C-alpha cells in the first residue's frame, strides 16, 4: 500500500515536471509574442503619427 | 512436517517479500529524492534566475 501510494505521488510528481516545463516554455514564448505584436502595433501606430 | 515446512517456506517468502517491498520502496523514495527532487530544484532555479 506505501508502496504504490508513493508511486502515485512520484507518478503525479513526474506530471509536474511535465507541467511545470510546458508552462514555462509556453509563458517565454507568449511574452515573446507579445513583445512582437507590440512592437508591431508601435511602428504601426508611429507611422500613422 | 508438512505444516512446519509451511511455516519455514512462509517466514522465508515473508521475510524475502519484506526484503523486496522495503527495497523498492526506499529505492524509488530515492529516485523521487535525489533525481526527481533534483530536477524539480534545477527546474526552479531555471525559471527564478534566468
Amino acid at each position: 500500500i506505501e508502496i504504490e501510494k508513493m508511486e502515485k505521488k512520484i507518478n503525479d510528481s513526474n506530471l509536474l515536471m511535465k507541467t511545470k516545463i510546458s508552462d514555462a516554455e509556453e509563458l517565454v514564448t507568449s511574452t515573446e509574442l507579445k513583445l512582437e505584436e507590440l512592437k508591431v502595433d508601435l511602428n504601426r501606430k508611429r507611422y500613422k503619427l | 512436517d508438512l505444516q512446519l515446512k509451511n511455516l519455514e517456506k512462509l517466514s522465508q517468502d515473508t521475510k524475502e517479500e519484506s526484503r523486496l517491498n522495503d527495497t523498492k520502496l526506499m529505492d524509488l523514495q530515492i529516485k523521487y529524492e535525489n533525481e526527481i527532487k533534483p530536477k524539480i530544484d534545477k527546474t526552479d532555479i531555471f525559471i527564478q534566475e534566468e
